[PDB]
């Protein structure tokens, strides 16, 4: 009756989610540079907050890069900065390196 | 155990990438981009949704338009609202305008 079901901040959690739901609205701290001028790969940003959100986006999936040799999961995020930012508009976003940018801090879906 | 990878866009739940322009309203796209994919799970349809009403509409529920806001306070609009128009019938201004769901005074 709220319309939504919040899950827990956790990224464990959130890869269960996304996997059982579909895609997930999420915040991220988009307050970097490495992100405003992203263009491909894992990103990672070692100033990155898992605390101070201020850009919503959109988890469609996840996976991991085989040929990296640690530190190769990601989130599939979908931005809303038009394709020609990123990869066709899409980030991937360091997964399981605790929280990156808060990606599992504040996510949540519709109930339909 | 949760598969090693999920790609939804490969089942056929995600629109097209968008661009929020001069605004303040990924929360907005965000949004929609959930409701889109739950739409799709439920119906079927994957039907591109109005960041335009939330972005007008949805100060009530908490949101400030283009200088702010948060996904679930847009999911209670949805809810409060019975839906959401789509994209082609109330298109995104990159600004915030009037509800006209809103009577107003008369």
């Amino acid at each position: 009756d709220a319309g939504f079901v919040d899950i827990p901040k956790q990224e464990k959690a959130l890869m269960k989610a996304v996997a059982t739901v579909g895609p997930i609205s999420v915040a991220i701290d988009a307050g970097h540079e490495s992100f405003l001028f992203y263009k491909e790969g894992i990103y990672f940003e070692p100033d990155c907050s898992s605390e101070d959100m201020d850009h919503g986006v959109l988890v469609v999936g996840y996976g991991f890069e085989s040929t990296e040799s640690d530190n190769n999961k990601y989130w599939l995020v979908k931005n809303s900065w038009g394709e020609e930012w990123g990869m066709g508009g899409y980030v991937k976003m360091a997964k399981d390196r605790r929280n990156h940018c808060g990606i599992a801090s504040a996510a949540s879906y519709p109930t339909v | 155990e949760a598969p090693r990878s999920v790609d939804w866009r490969e089942k056929g739940y995600v629109t097209p990438v968008k661009n929020q322009g001069q605004c303040g309203s990924s929360w907005a796209f965000s949004a929609t981009g959930a409701l889109e994919g739950q739409m799709f799970r439920k119906t079927g349809r994957l039907i591109s949704l109005s960041e335009q009403n939330l972005v007008d509409c949805s100060g009530p529920q908490g949101n400030e338009g283009c200088n702010g806001g948060l996904m679930d306070y847009a999911f209670q609009y949805v809810q409060d609202n019975g839906g959401l128009d789509s994209e082609e019938s109330y298109p995104y201004e990159a600004t915030e305008e009037s509800c006209k769901y809103n009577p107003k005074y008369s």
